[PDB]
């Protein structure tokens, strides 16, 4: 936290990250599924069920 | 006894070559009669390269408005090898001379490319009787029917659709080089006698015929045919307010193919499914 | 396989075209000599595309013009990387002493030569049987080698199959009849096979042939397999296909009716209302 | 002396030369006969392509040798 | 499908570093054998439930689905997973294409049986078909 999230040039863009990686995990996870559970996705993405729907 | 396609008459060929009747009218040649051996060897060479491209020469003669092809020999390939192999045409004992060249389009439809049309222009300019065959190996393998590509071109500085399946890539090349060549109606001739007798080896298969799996083998072919028929009919309507006859003929052939497939399926169902019920 | 000979249908068409061209050129039928090439895998023949090898047929004797074949060797090697000389073909009936002499000449080039004798004047149903090749019989004194016929197979690739199907009757005699004759022939030969199997079963039942416990078991399995795909999903798919073809026929009967109506109105506009 | 060149289709042209004439002279003669540029044209004798620098010393025929003309694209 | 009754011997000749655990209680040996069992079971099954997939491959439900989805998205295994009903669909036949291949197998049985008849009784077979057509 004191080596990455310190300067404003990286703290501001930390929001763009932790979302692209979550998108790539989500895309690969739903690849072999025809019907998947949203709460199941939340436990894999480590985010809330409401946030899964927004993503 | 019909036949009469063989027995190369030298005097008539020299007379028709010296007369040069195709110089006056540009649309002289309209019918291309490929032989059984020509097709067999052409398709075998086309499939003997897989996705790679093959090319060779095809020998034959000219009679009136028809161009008859009797034989075809492959080529090793642009280097000296092809030119050295070209001497085969005059080295063997055969009176058919050379009439054109065939080359394969593995998965790129049947049209003529820009370099292809330029080579055909040159060949027609300095070798008057010449035709280009653009058969497709992948399509005949997948659909089970041979698609022909007799595509004689127009002369330079002169001004006067069927296999439109190229999805994205080469369709641009199709559009620019489209009015530079005109297709030839391909009408196959069987020598009868010996070959008609020996065609019983087809009957020896008897299993691919009894289980043909039609109507799904060439489903994309029929969808493309209907797609072409749609704007053929739209052009017929625009002219009307005879292209309508051509559109009707195309619809009749497509429908006949579909009903033939259905008849085969019904025959198979009666033969196999309706037994021991 | 017991003798591992596999002929390709392209060779037969090659020989037929050669014979027909020579017959037309010289007026009368004439004996021809060729050269079968192919791939050898120890015990495999696998004949493929053949070339002319005209040689000579002078009077009653065949001269050794095989230098032309030697020149053709490097020529055909340029387009056929994995193909080598295997034998030669001819047109005629039973083997002749001239065939023996030509075979002796050919054995100079290759150690294991074949001898195809495609007969074009045959008038009997089954195809002329290709090659009568031999292992060469040796006896004390003169060799006096003969030919010991061994069986052949008609293995073919997919491109050859499609080409042969296209040359065969497929789409004055109407397209319906041409399409139906192929099915008639296929069903006829299948019916002949099934009828002969039934005849064997009846013969075993009566007692003409010895009871083979395995042939009748295979026949029982074949009978049990006879109702092919009788599922409810197969019926649904078949009815879907039939309905699709019916709609495709309706669209096109409509087109033909429109064309005929257009012709009728064209003829009607120049007969009654002259404007 | 007076040789004949045939194309693949079989068209024959009769061109007259001298023993010391070059192959470029052959190509120019064919140009004056039909109009084929020399760089878009290849000459074959006895199944071997002629080199573009040898003055027909081994091609001595004295009786009108038959030459083979093959059209080819510029530079392959 | 390789069971656990034929794998104890193979672990004997394995090198010691090849017996390492993958932080899940499963050795390397019994991780490529459950993937192999899953791929092999795709050929004997049209669709299998999660519970029965774990009753055949051990590892009942926690990682049976995870391995199944891991083999897919990599091209190693063809199929799709319906998590609501807990069924893994492997590969299905479209009825009509199956009809053609079943017909071909039926015709091949006729040809194979034809050879057997001729082999056993060449004399009886020969005279049979000639008079049959006439
Ligand atoms: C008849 C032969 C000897 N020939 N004569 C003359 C003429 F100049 F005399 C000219 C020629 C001659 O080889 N042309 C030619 C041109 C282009 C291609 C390739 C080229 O574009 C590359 C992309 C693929 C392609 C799709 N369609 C044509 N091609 C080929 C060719 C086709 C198949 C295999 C090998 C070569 C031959
Ligand atoms: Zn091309």
């Amino acid at each position: 936290h004191s080596n990455i999230m310190d300067d404003p040039f990286i703290r501001e863009h930390i929001e763009e990250l932790l979302r692209n990686i979550r998108t790539q995990v989500l895309i690969k996870l739903i690849k072999p599924y025809t019907r998947i559970h949203i709460p199941f996705i939340s436990k894999e993405l480590n985010i809330d069920v409401a946030d899964v729907e927004s993503l | 006894s019909i036949d009469e396609i063989y027995k190369y008459d030298k005097k008539q060929q020299q007379e028709i070559l010296a007369a040069k009747p195709w110089t006056k009218d540009h649309h002289y040649f309209k019918y291309c009669k490929i032989s059984a051996l020509a097709l067999l060897k052409m398709v075998m060479h086309a499939r003997s390269g897989g996705n790679l491209e093959v090319m060779g020469l095809m020998l034959g003669k000219v009679d009136g408005e028809t161009m008859i092809i009797m034989d075809s020999f492959a080529l090793p390939v642009a280097y000296e090898y092809m030119a050295a192999y070209i001497e085969n045409a005059k080295q063997v004992g055969r009176l058919e001379n050379a009439i054109g060249w065939y080359h394969s389009h593995p998965g790129y439809g049947c049209w003529l490319s820009g370099i292809d049309v330029s080579t055909q222009m040159l060949n027609q300019q300095f070798q008057e009787p010449f035709v280009a065959v653009v058969i497709d190996p992948t399509r005949t393998i997948s659909a089970g029917k041979v698609n022909l590509g007799a595509f004689r071109t127009y002369p330079k500085g002169y001004k006067p659709s069927e296999y439109q399946t190229i999805p994205l890539n080469k369709i641009e090349d199709f559009g620019v080089h489209c009015k530079q060549y005109y297709a030839l109606e391909v009408s196959y001739f069987k020598s009868s006698l010996d070959r008609k007798l020996l065609e019983l080896l087809w009957n020896k298969y008897w299993v691919n015929t009894l289980s043909s799996s039609s109507l799904l083998t060439n489903a994309d072919y029929t969808t493309g045919q209907v797609f072409d028929l749609s704007e053929k009919l739209e052009q017929s309507e625009a002219q009307l307010g005879d292209k309508l006859a051509k559109a009707t003929r195309d619809s009749c052939k497509t429908t006949i193919e579909a009903i033939h497939g259905l008849m085969s399926q019904v025959i198979k169902d009666k033969l196999f499914n309706q037994i021991n019920i | 396989g017991s003798v591992s000979v596999a002929l390709h249908p392209l060779v037969i068409l090659n020989i037929s075209d050669h014979w027909i061209r020579m017959r037309s050129q010289e007026g009368r039928p004439v004996q021809v000599i060729g050269a079968l090439i192919g791939k050898q895998e120890g015990r495999n023949i696998e004949v493929m595309n053949s070339f002319e090898l005209l040689s000579h047929t002078v009077e009653e004797k065949i001269i050794i013009d095989k230098e032309y074949y030697y020149t053709k060797e490097e020529q055909f090697k340029q387009v056929f990387k994995e193909l080598e000389f295997l034998g030669w073909y001819t047109t005629g009936g039973p083997p002749d002493p001239s065939d023996i002499h030509v075979h002796k000449q050919v054995c100079e080039i290759i150690e294991s030569p074949l001898f195809l004798k495609l007969n074009p004047m045959t008038k009997h149903t089954d195809l002329p049987v290709s090659v009568f090749e031999s292992v060469i019989d040796i006896i004390n004194g003169e060799a006096t080698m003969l030919f010991a016929e061994l069986t052949y197979t008609l293995a073919t690739e997919e491109a050859e199959r499609i080409g042969v199907d296209h040359v065969a009757r497929m789409t004055e005699n109407s397209t319906v009849a041409e399409h139906l004759i192929a099915q008639h022939s296929a069903i006829k030969m299948l019916h002949s096979r099934v009828k002969l199997i039934l005849e064997y079963v009846k013969a075993s039942e009566a007692g003409e042939v010895p009871f083979n416990h395995e042939i009748l078991r295979e026949a029982y399995a074949l009978c049990h397999c006879l109702p092919v795909l009788s599922t409810d999903k197969f019926k649904t798919d078949f009815y879907d296909q039939c309905n699709d073809v019916g709609l495709m026929a309706y669209l096109g009967t409509i087109t033909k009716t429109c064309n005929t109506m257009n012709q009728f109105v064209n003829k009607f506009n120049v007969l009654y209302d002259r404007q | 002396m007076l040789i004949k060149v045939k194309t693949l289709t079989g068209k024959e042209i009769e061109i007259d030369i001298e023993p010391t004439d070059k192959v470029e002279r052959i190509k120019e003669r064919v140009e004056e006969k039909e109009g084929i540029p020399p760089q878009q044209q290849r000459l074959i004798y006895s199944g071997k392509q002629m080199n573009d620098e040898k003055t027909a010393a081994d091609y001595k025929i004295l009786g009108g040798s038959v030459l083979h003309l093959v059209l080819a694209l510029r530079g392959g | 499908i390789i069971r656990g009754n034929q794998l104890q011997e193979f672990a004997a000749m394995l090198m010691p570093h090849q017996k390492a655990t993958t932080a899940d209680g499963s050795s390397i040996l019994d991780r490529a054998v459950i993937e192999h069992n899953l791929l092999s079971a795709s050929k004997l099954y049209n669709n299998i439930t999660f519970e029965e997939l774990g009753a055949l491959l051990e590892i009942p439900a926690a990682k049976a689905e995870k391995i199944a989805s891991q083999m897919i998205t990599e091209g190693r295994m063809n199929g799709f997973i319906d998590q609501i009903d807990g069924i893994v669909h492997f590969e299905t036949r479209e009825a009509l294409p199956t009809w053609d291949k079943q017909i071909q197998s039926l015709c091949f049985q006729v040809n194979n049986l034809l050879e057997k008849i001729s082999q056993t009784a060449p004399e009886w077979t020969a005279q049979a078909m000639e008079a049959q057509m006439a």
